[PDB]
C-alpha cells in the first residue's frame, strides 16, 4: 500500500531540464545597486517587533 | 543520479508568491532565493530521516503522514 | 426552484511546483525507501508552513532595513530565528 | 497549529460544510476549528454552509461559534451569510439565520441591501420559480422590509 | 500529590560527584544546584512526553527504552 | 590450579539517588501511565549523560571566571550552550 | 509486561521527607563573599575553548 | 554516543568479556566499541578478558583492535594485560598475548617486572600447583627471562 522510491526508472527523476534548472530574472533585483545589511539597532528593533507579534498570536 | 532536489524555477516562483501576501513590490537577491532553497531542502531531507525512524519504530517500511506528524511534534513544531 | 451564485475562489498554486518527482528526490536523500500516497500532500503542507514562517520573518527584516530588496542575510537571520542554521550565505 | 489550507485557502472545516457531510462536520467540529477563518478570497465556513445549504449542516454550525454574522474578506465584495443565503435562495436556511442572530440592517454594499439582494434574486429567477418558492420569497420579502422600519 | 520530583539532597550530591571528576575543590551556590535541578527535571518531564508519543505511535500504552531512544534521536541527541 | 587477583573497582553511586519513586514522579508529570521495568535504568543513563554535558560546560565557565565557586549564571550559560532554556536564574 | 503509575498507593511517592527535602551546606559556598559573573571576554574565551574541545572529539 | 557505563564505569563491552559470553562479545563487537575505554578505575575490556580468561574470548578480542598492550589508568597501578594474565595464571592466555604483540620489557612498576610478577605468583601459590601448571609456569618463566637478554 505504497510506492517504491528505488527501482527501474528512478533515473527519469534526475534528468536535466534547462528551462527549470536556473532562476529567472523576474523577481530578482533590477540592478547591482549597493544593498546595506541591517544595522544592529535595526535588527534588534525587528526582533522586538516580531516578539510582540508573536505575543499577540 | 544528481544532487537535484527541487527545481530552481518553480522554487523561485513559490517564494515570490508566498512573499507577496506579506508585502508587495518585493524583489530578491538571487542568493536570498538560494538561501531559502538550501534551507528548505535541508529541512525536508532531515525531516524525512526522522520520519523514516518513526516508520521503522512502528515496524513499517512505508512512511506515512502520521510519521511526519510525530517527527514534527517531537522536534517541537506546532 | 431558484438558483445560486457560488463563491468566487482565489487560487495560490505555486506549492504544486513542489512536484511528486521533487518529493521523491527529497525522500530518497532522506534515506526513505517507500512512501504512502498521502505523503505528497503532507510534504507540500509542511514545506508551505515552513516557508511562510521563514519568509514572514525575512520580509520583516527587509522592512526594518528600509528597503524593498530581500538579501541572503535577511534570510539567514530569519532562519536563525526560526531555529535553523545555514552556512555559506 | 489548526490553520493550514488547500490552495484556495480552504480549511478542513470548509471542505466538510462545502460538500455537506454532516457525519464529517460533526466529528471535525468536536475538536475542530477556530471560526471565521478566511480562505484566500475571504469567505468563512458559515458562508459555505449558507451558500450551499445544507440546512441541517448550518444548524450544527450556527449552534457553535456563533460566527453567525461574518462580513466579507476584501475581494469577496462584503457578502454576509444572509446575503449569501438570499443569493442562493435557501429560505429555510435564510429563516434559520434570522433566529440566533441577524444583520438585517447590514446593507452589505455590493451597492445593494438584504431586501434588494432577495428582490434581485427573485427578479432574475422570476420565471422558473415554484408556487412554494414564490411564497417563501414573499414571506421573506415582507419580513425584511418590515425589519428596517 | 505534590510538585515533588527528585529529592533535593540526593540531587545535590549527584551534582557534586559528577563535578568532581572535571574539577576538584569546587563549591556551588545553592541557586546553581537549584538551576541544575530545575533544568534536569524539565528536561526529563519533556522527554517523557515525547517518549509517551513514541509508545502510542507503536500502539503501546507501556513506554520502553526504545521509545526514549527514538525521542532522543529525533531531538538531535547523540 | 593457580589463583587470580581480580580488578579493584571504583564506584560512583550517586546516580542511584535518582530513585524509582523519583522516576515515577517524573514520568507521571510527563503524562505517562505505564512503564516497562527497563525504564528506570534507561532514565538514569539519560540524566547522567545530560548532567555530565551541562556540568562540564558550567565548570569550564567557572574556571574562566578564575574562581572555585559555581554560580547559577554559569549553569544558565552551560544550559544555553547545551540547547536548553532556563528562566528565573 | 509493565507497571502502572496511577493507582492505589501512588500517594506514598509524594510523602514529605524532611532530611531529603532540602539542600545541605556541604558543597555549598562557605560564605557570602561577592562572586563576579563572567566578563564578556571571559565568556567568549570559554566558548572558544569549548569549541576547540569539541572539534577534537 | 557509544560510551556510557554502569556505576563502575564499565562499558557494555566490558560486561560481556567479564562474564565471558562469547555469543555476546561476538554480536556486540560487530558494531560495537571504541577500544581502550577505561572504567572508573582505568581498566580496559582486554584487561577483563585476560584477567578472567576466557581464552576463546580474548582470541576474538586480540583479533580486532588491536588494543593488545594497554597500560594502567591511574589508580589501577599500571598493570598491562600480560601482567594481569600472569597475576591470574592464565598461561594459555599469557601465551596468546605473546603472539600478536608483547610488552615484555614493560616492567610495569608496581615495583615489579613481568617475570617478577609471574615469580611472585608462583611463590604465593607454590603449594597447590598442578604438575601441568608447574610446567606451564616454568616454560613461561624461562621464556620471559630470555626476553630481556
Amino acid at each position: 500500500d505504497g510506492e517504491e522510491l528505488i527501482g527501474d526508472g528512478m533515473e527519469r527523476d534526475y534528468r536535466a531540464i534547462p528551462e527549470l534548472d536556473a532562476y529567472e530574472a523576474e523577481g530578482l533585483a533590477l540592478d547591482d545597486e549597493d544593498v546595506e545589511e541591517l544595522t544592529a539597532s535595526q535588527r534588534e528593533a525587528a526582533e522586538r517587533a516580531m516578539r510582540q507579534r508573536d505575543r499577540e498570536a | 543520479s544528481t544532487e537535484l532536489l527541487i527545481r530552481k524555477l518553480p522554487f523561485q516562483r513559490l517564494v515570490r508568491e508566498i512573499a507577496q501576501d506579506f508585502k508587495t513590490d518585493l524583489r530578491f537577491q538571487s542568493a536570498a532565493i538560494g538561501a531559502l532553497q538550501e534551507a528548505s531542502e535541508a529541512y525536508l531531507v532531515g525531516l524525512f530521516e526522522d520520519t523514516n525512524l518513526c516508520a521503522i519504530h512502528a515496524k513499517r517500511v512505508t512512511i506515512m503522514p502520521k510519521d511526519i506528524q510525530l517527527a514534527r511534534r517531537i522536534r517541537g513544531e506546532r | 426552484k431558484g438558483g445560486a451564485k457560488r463563491h468566487r475562489k482565489v487560487l495560490r498554486d505555486n506549492i504544486q511546483g513542489i512536484t511528486k518527482p521533487a518529493i521523491r528526490r527529497l525522500a530518497r536523500r532522506g534515506g526513505v525507501k517507500r512512501i504512502s500516497g498521502l505523503i505528497y500532500e503532507e510534504t507540500r503542507g509542511v514545506l508551505k508552513v515552513f516557508l511562510e514562517n521563514v519568509i514572514r520573518d525575512a520580509v520583516t527584516y527587509t522592512e526594518h532595513a528600509k528597503r524593498k530588496t530581500v538579501t541572503a542575510m535577511d534570510v539567514v537571520y530569519a532562519l536563525k530565528r526560526q531555529g535553523r542554521t545555514l552556512y555559506g550565505f | 497549529k489548526w490553520n493550514r489550507r488547500n490552495d484556495m485557502g480552504e480549511t478542513l472545516l470548509h471542505r466538510a460544510c462545502i460538500e455537506g457531510q454532516l457525519r464529517r462536520v460533526q466529528d471535525l467540529v468536536r475538536q475542530g476549528h477556530p471560526l471565521n477563518p478566511r480562505d484566500y478570497c475571504g469567505w468563512t465556513p458559515l458562508h459555505e454552509a449558507c451558500n450551499y445549504g445544507h440546512l441541517e449542516i448550518v444548524r450544527f454550525l450556527l449552534d457553535h461559534g456563533a460566527a453567525v454574522d461574518d462580513p466579507g474578506g476584501q475581494g469577496c465584495e462584503g457578502i454576509t451569510p444572509l446575503h449569501d443565503a438570499l443569493n442562493c435562495g435557501h429560505f429555510e436556511v435564510a429563516e434559520l439565520l434570522l433566529e440566533r442572530g441577524a444583520s438585517v440592517t447590514l446593507r452589505t454594499r455590493k451597492g445593494l441591501s438584504p431586501l434588494e439582494t432577495l428582490q434581485q434574486w427573485v427578479k432574475l429567477y422570476r420565471r422558473d420559480l415554484d408556487l412554494e418558492t414564490r411564497q417563501k420569497a414573499r414571506a421573506m420579502e415582507m419580513l425584511l422590509q418590515a425589519a428596517a422600519s
